[PDB]
RNA sequence: UAUUAAUCUAGAGUGUGGUAGGGAGUUUUGGAAUUUCAUGUGGAGCGGUGAAAUGCGUAGAUAUAUGAAGGAACACCAGUGGCGAAGGCGAAAACUUAGGCCAUUACUGACGCUUAGGCUUGAAAGUGUGGGGAGCAAAUAGGAUUAGAUACCCUAGUAGUCCACACCGUAAACGAUAGAUACUAGCUGUCGGGGCGAUCCCCUCGGUAGUGAAGUUAACACAUUAAGUAUCUCGCCUGG
């Protein structure tokens, strides 16, 4: 199983050209580590990927609290289409 | 002392192969092949590093798909 | 993707080992394209594994999805006939990017043929001489290079205030 | 006060009136030396050989002992300095 | 390593096969006792060494 | 019109990235430097200039009005000797340097220039002592 | 400076386009070499050492030829080398996968550095359970040497070295040099991307080395990959 960028750019994207923002880059980065589990569960020997794993998520919180700062509203928008909480 | 020449050339790289396959060039890499079924050195096979590494593991493969030999004896 | 199987079969007679290619090609590779075959025919073995020394050697260039590998594989070794096959993935070799561009094949090309006139060069050895043995310096620089040389990008910038 | 005729490869600190000129060539040279010393000479009143002169009388000869050039090669008679253990 | 003898005289047959067995015999001796991975390591970059700067005065 | 080849990046303290381009610049003999262009080093630059241990200070703007860099050179002398001797930065990222009126440095005897740029802008101390007025105390340059 | 209301791209990321890798895990495969066993030939030593002796051998050893089984590690390539944050990574393949370099008329628009506490990884030895065991070898036995030898030598030799799952979290874990940022001569190599178009060589952008001045050091020495000129953050030192 693999996942497609480009589809979740258009799906992502709040406009045209935007394939830079925080919200495409957070449904990439979240994308990518649903595949990152899978393949983490699986062999449970691979540390090198642990530690891509690991960096990732701290990415995403990050950005998270960066979007929190500025423009509160978009944050929530954002948060309930993705379901990252919990 | 002793003299020569310093003409120590890559040869793919003149020729810009760019790809080394197995069977297409065979009896290529038996040239860099020693007489003793042996990988020749950089001081005699002449090549660069990455072609050298490249025919290489062109010739290792070979000796899996069981095309040149091993070791005299 | 696009694979490459270098397969081996023993030298019982050259229609059924053909044959033999046929049934290993129509029972596995689940999910396939055109599987374009050539005949390398029995050429002499290096060594006597599966004690044979002469083997039929074929090799299919088809293409398909990563599951077409798992089910020949683990049928070959069954089959008493095939001594060896190798999936040799074209995307993991030394090199796939540049057979793929289209700007590098042409200076490959470029560069081969005048290395060639080179070779062949009225009157060229004047003795066995190898396939150089006997090459000059680029003589003055590729004027080319001086003329087409790239300006960076870098910027204009206008004063305001002395 | 000294006087230096400097090939690119000196301090110019040490030296004080450089003269940007060559060192390695055996015409170079001789001209430069001569028109010092054709300085001197004037000076100490006796006749110059060199200086404020026309072209009939400068011509000079090349030195015999390929062709009379000025690079400098010889590098392969720079190892790395014996070490190892 | 078969290299024939030829039969034309004896002498060239051993110029060359004491070559070869040299190059033979560094293998031998390399292959007698078990080193740990950084003294075996040491070692082959030593003899490198060697042959490096004995081809650099040699060239 | 000025043209440059390289890509200009600094440092994030605008007073010690120029101590540090001055400095730099005075021990290699270099002339010619180029940094990123502030308000704050464009008018510190100009009461420099203005106390004499530099001869010119250009800034200039791009062709979008977006970024802006200050080009300035070095007074040497004819032996090629600088007339900067010394510059150490005080008020460094963390912690600020806060000096009343009366207690306002004085360098090298007077010899030296501390730069203080209490609510008028960037001033030179003496000015200060002149307007019985203190505050932020940038570098002390001799 | 701090707070708030906003704009911009140069910091840092994202995408497209080039692109180099022994980066990692899982599953299969292969050949040399050793050991054991099977079958021949053969006929008195082999083995070991400073010299020998335990030891093996007419029950036919060593050797030679073929075959079978099994385990461990992957000559050459292999480097005045490559990758990873470190430990580390070198027989082959498939699948999954991590990061990086170069150019960007694209995008978001400070989203960045450091990090107490916390989490992850972390050589070898060691532990628990179950397999495996060819070779080697702590502990142990014997033969030597020795004034003595519980050691250096030799012959045997268990745990262990191997695999799966659980722990242990230490090393001269070293570049004895925390990370990030800005500036400061040069030369000689080598590697990668890009530009030209015979290689070779030239230029640009990076990685890895040598030499080398200002500069620094108590000296040795460092020297654009700093131990130089400076800033931020963390950890640590205060006689034996
Ligand atoms: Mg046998
Ligand atoms: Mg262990
Ligand atoms: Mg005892
Ligand atoms: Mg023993
Ligand atoms: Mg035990
Ligand atoms: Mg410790
Ligand atoms: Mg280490
Ligand atoms: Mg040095
Ligand atoms: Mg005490
Ligand atoms: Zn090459």
């Amino acid at each position: 199983m693999q996942i497609d960028k480009n589809g979740i750019i258009k799906s992502a994207q709040l406009h045209d050209k935007d394939v830079g923002s925080i919200q495409v880059q957070v449904s990439l980065l979240t994308s990518q580590i649903k595949q990152l589990t899978d393949h983490l569960l699986a062999n449970k020997k691979d540390f090198i990927s642990k530690r891509g794993l690991y960096a990732k998520v701290s990415k995403r919180k990050r950005l998270l609290k960066y979007l929190k700062h500025n423009d509160l509203e978009a944050y929530r928008n954002l948060v309930k289409t993705l379901n990252l909480r919990g | 002392p002793l003299f020569k020449r310093s003409k120590k050339y890559c040869r793919f790289c003149a020729i810009g192969q760019l790809r080394i396959d197995l069977i297409d060039d065979l009896e290529a890499l038996k040239r860099f092949l020693s007489p003793y079924a042996k990988i020749n050195p950089r001081r005699i096979t002449g090549n660069c590093q990455m072609h050298q590494r490249h025919v290489a593991k062109a010739l290792k493969r070979a000796r899996y798909l069981a095309l040149v030999p091993f070791v005299k004896d | 993707m696009q694979y490459n199987i270098i397969l081996l079969v023993d030298g019982s007679l050259s229609l059924e080992q053909a044959n033999q290619v046929n049934e290993k090609q129509q029972q596995t590779l689940t999910n396939v394209e055109g599987l374009q075959t050539e005949y390398l025919g029995l050429k002499e073995l290096a060594y006597p594994i599966k004690k044979q020394l002469s083997a039929h050697y074929y090799r299919w260039k088809f293409s398909g999805d990563n599951q077409s590998t798992k089910d020949f594989k683990r049928t070959a070794n069954i089959n008493k006939q095939v001594l060896r096959e190798l999936i040799i993935n074209l995307e993991r070799e030394y090199g796939y990017l540049a057979s793929i561009n289209p700007k590098k094949q042409q200076l490959a090309l470029q560069k081969r043929a005048k290395y060639d006139e080179i070779i062949a060069r009225e009157n060229n050895p004047e003795n066995p001489d190898v396939p150089v043995t006997s090459g000059l310096a680029s003589t003055q620089p590729r004027l080319s290079r001086t003329e087409k040389a790239q300006k960076p990008k870098e910027e204009l910038w206008d004063v305001v205030q002395k | 006060p000294v006087v230096a005729l400097c090939n690119t490869n000196t301090n110019p600190e040490l030296v004080d009136f450089i003269i940007p000129a060559n060192n390695h060539q055996p015409q170079s040279t001789c001209l430069l030396m001569n028109l010092l010393a054709d300085a001197v000479a004037e000076a100490k009143a006796m006749p110059t050989m060199f200086a404020y002169k026309p072209d009939e009388e400068i011509q000079i000869e090349i030195p015999q002992k390929k062709q009379i050039t000025s690079q400098r090669l010889n590098i392969t008679r720079n190892p790395e300095v014996l070490t190892r253990e | 390593p078969k290299i024939e003898v030829k039969n034309d005289d004896l002498e060239l047959a051993l110029k060359k096969f004491k070559r070869v067995s040299l190059e033979i015999r560094r293998l031998a001796q390399r292959h007698e006792y078990h080193l740990r991975k950084g003294m075996r390591l040491r070692e082959k970059r030593k003899i490198a060494q060697k042959k490096r700067r004995k081809f650099r005065n040699m060239v | 019109m000025i043209t440059t080849t390289k890509p200009i990046k600094a440092h994030f303290d605008p007073v010690a990235d120029l101590l540090t381009k001055i400095n730099n610049a005075r021990k290699a003999k270099l002339m010619t430097v180029t940094t990123i262009a502030s308000k704050l080093k464009i008018a510190i630059l100009e009461i420099l200039v203005k106390e004499g241990y530099l001869a010119n200070f250009q800034v200039l703007e791009n062709k979008s009005k977006t970024k802006r860099i200050v080009t300035f050179n070095l007074k040497y002398t004819q032996r090629r000797i600088p007339s900067i001797n010394g510059v150490k930065q005080i008020s460094k990222p963390g912690l600020r340097i806060y000096r009343p009126f009366e207690k306002l440095p004085l360098v090298l005897n007077g010899l030296g220039i501390a730069i203080i740029s209490t609510s008028d802008g960037v001033m030179t101390d003496k000015v200060a002592r002149l307007k019985k007025i203190g505050g932020e105390i940038l570098a002390y340059v001799w």
